[PDB]
């Protein structure tokens, strides 16, 4: 019966600021909740005990432009000057006698950020993995945002579709995005073309690393 | 600082049983409640267990009760959570969590970083280690093919290493099997006086692989 | 007339209301220790469903002090369906006459306020 309810998503634009809400369920509209931040791959980070007064007590180290407030069953955590490091999956937790409660969490996105370009490099099958009778080839794209990439591969210059294994872009500690793909061959396969291309296109753009034999 | 380091994830069968541990320091143990928390993939935070500054009191999430129990080693700085007649749904990532001291209130001040726990049929696979050769800078790397389940750590040199490095996330394969690559990025000048060496460590099945990168 | 002098809580599951021992009992500033025990009493509203067949809504619960309201004729602790006892600390197994029920005509309801403890005992408890 003591419930949280969080809305799935928020989105604001970058520098902007955004008002992330949780409820509680009915008789506990006098309850305290805390907030906590969970980047991408990471696990979560308290914030801040939200009072049913609207007063609130940040953690150490939280920036001034985190804040909290409250109305009747309702907790409110705001965001100013909204940065990059901001979007995370927000989740509210509170407490009673013998129970812990989680809201289902806010995914938090942050529009307008800068467009960057993919890093490509790509490496051929090292010597050690052909005389094990198996050939990868390695594409690794990092640095770039916003973090959608297409991945086409070429056998000299004939598109391969077949062996590709590509990841979806998650971002890193720099606030952009990196990907990767691999496209298996046989050692055959890797000796009997001129090259392999891997070509990463982005936001329009498209770049083209080869390797070879 | 607060620190918790939560260890003993990795895949079990369906039915059987798992102890994970939480070894805390920066703090004194003893003076703190401490809870389990999980979260299953692309899911939500789940409270799972709860136990006093003491062990003599203790609380379970309904979804785990009569499962799994919650203990705590004090000479240690240590918690555990035995897990018992495991199913797939409790497949997620475990988070050690620190009760807030407020004597009126039950928020949590720190967490952990979680230890994956795998509830499958799926054995355990320890990778193949192959060399990125390199072609001001030049970029050279580490292979790390056909391992289950996540995670794998790389460092370079046995740690003397870590500027330039950077490992790049997993690709989960139609087979069911992990594989990743680590690029560090060195002075061309280095290559041939200085020696590279990726060590890659795969936890769950016990295997660490060292593997010499040298130019092509 | 007559009513709680509290606010409904919705029950959000299939099951009943349930309170730690010892919780359960609305909170009232201006209230004595001696009062807080009583019962909740379950209300259900039927309006037709997206199938167009008759259905029952959440149920809803009703606070009355002890000896007061619909059922004050039933002892506290009576097991009886649609009704759940609660009792705070200390209070009086004695029927809250004084306090009595909620004329809607003179008052509004009070909203419906629980006590929010600690997960486990802690501090001074
Ligand atoms: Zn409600």
């Amino acid at each position: 019966q003591l419930v949280l309810t969080q809305s799935p998503s928020a989105s604001a634009s970058l520098g902007a600021s955004v008002k992330l809400t949780c409820t509680l369920s009915s008789g506990h509209s006098n309850y305290a909740i805390a907030w906590h931040q969970q980047q991408p791959e990471k696990g979560p980070r308290y914030l801040m005990k939200v009072n049913s007064d609207g007063s609130h007590t940040k953690g150490d180290g939280i920036p001034d432009r985190f804040s909290g407030s409250s109305s009747g069953a309702e907790r409110y955590l705001t965001i100013s000057s909204l940065q990059s490091e901001d979007e995370a999956d927000y989740y509210c937790q509170t407490w009673g006698t013998g129970i812990q409660v989680f809201g289902g969490g806010t995914k938090l996105t942050v529009l307008g950020q800068p467009k960057a370009a993919p890093s490509v490099t790509l490496f051929p099958p090292s010597s050690e993995e052909l005389q094990a009778n198996k050939a990868t080839l390695v594409c690794l794209i990092s640095d770039f945002y916003p973090g959608a990439v297409t991945v086409a591969w070429k056998a000299d210059s004939s598109p391969v579709k077949a062996g590709v294994e590509t990841t979806t872009p998650s971002k890193q500690s720099n606030n952009k995005y990196a990907a990767s793909s691999y496209l298996s061959l046989t050692p055959e396969q890797w000796k009997s073309h001129r090259s392999y291309s891997c070509q990463v296109t982005h936001e329009g753009s498209t770049v083209e690393k080869t390797v070879a034999p | 600082q607060v620190q918790l380091v939560e260890s003993g994830g990795g895949v079990v069968q369906p039915g059987r049983s798992l102890r994970l541990s939480c070894a805390a320091s920066g703090f004194t143990f003893s003076s703190y409640i401490m809870h389990w928390v999980r979260q299953a993939p692309g899911k939500g935070l789940e409270w799972v267990a709860v136990i006093s500054y003491d062990g003599s009191n203790e609380a379970y999430a309904d979804s785990v009760k009569g499962r799994f129990t919650i203990s705590r080693d004090n000479s240690k700085n240590t918690l555990y959570l035995q897990m018992s007649s495991l199913r797939a749904e409790d497949t997620g990532v475990y988070y050690c969590a620190r009760e807030t001291g407020d004597y009126s209130s039950s928020w949590y001040d720190s967490w952990g970083r979680g230890t994956l726990v795998t509830v499958s049929s799926a054995s355990t696979k320890g990778p193949s280690v192959f060399p990125l050769a390199p072609s001001g800078t030049a970029a050279l790397g580490c292979l790390v093919k056909d391992y289950f389940p996540e995670p794998v750590t790389v460092s370079w040199n046995s740690g003397a290493l870590t500027s330039g490095v950077h490992t790049f996330p997993a690709v989960l394969q139609s087979s069911g099997l992990y594989s990743l690559s680590s690029v560090v990025t060195v002075p061309s000048s280095s290559l041939g006086t200085q020696t590279y060496i990726c060590n890659v460590n795969h936890k769950p099945s016990n295997t660490k692989v060292d593997k010499r990168v040298e130019p092509k | 007339n007559t009513a709680s002098w509290f606010t409904a809580l919705t029950q959000h599951g299939k099951e009943d209301l349930k309170f730690p021992r010892g919780q359960g009992v609305p909170i009232n500033t201006n209230s004595s220790p001696d009062d807080q025990i009583g019962y909740y009493r379950r209300a259900t509203r039927r309006i037709r469903g997206g199938d167009g067949k008759m259905k029952d809504l959440s149920p809803r619960w009703y606070f009355y002090y002890l000896g007061t309201g619909p059922e004050a004729g039933l002892p506290y602790g009576a097991n009886k369906d649609g009704i759940i006892w609660v009792a705070t600390e200390g209070a009086l197994n004695t029927p809250k006459d004084h306090i009595g029920t909620r004329n809607p005509a003179n008052n509004a309801a009070i909203v419906l306020q629980l006590p929010q403890g600690t997960t486990l005992p802690k501090g001074f408890y």
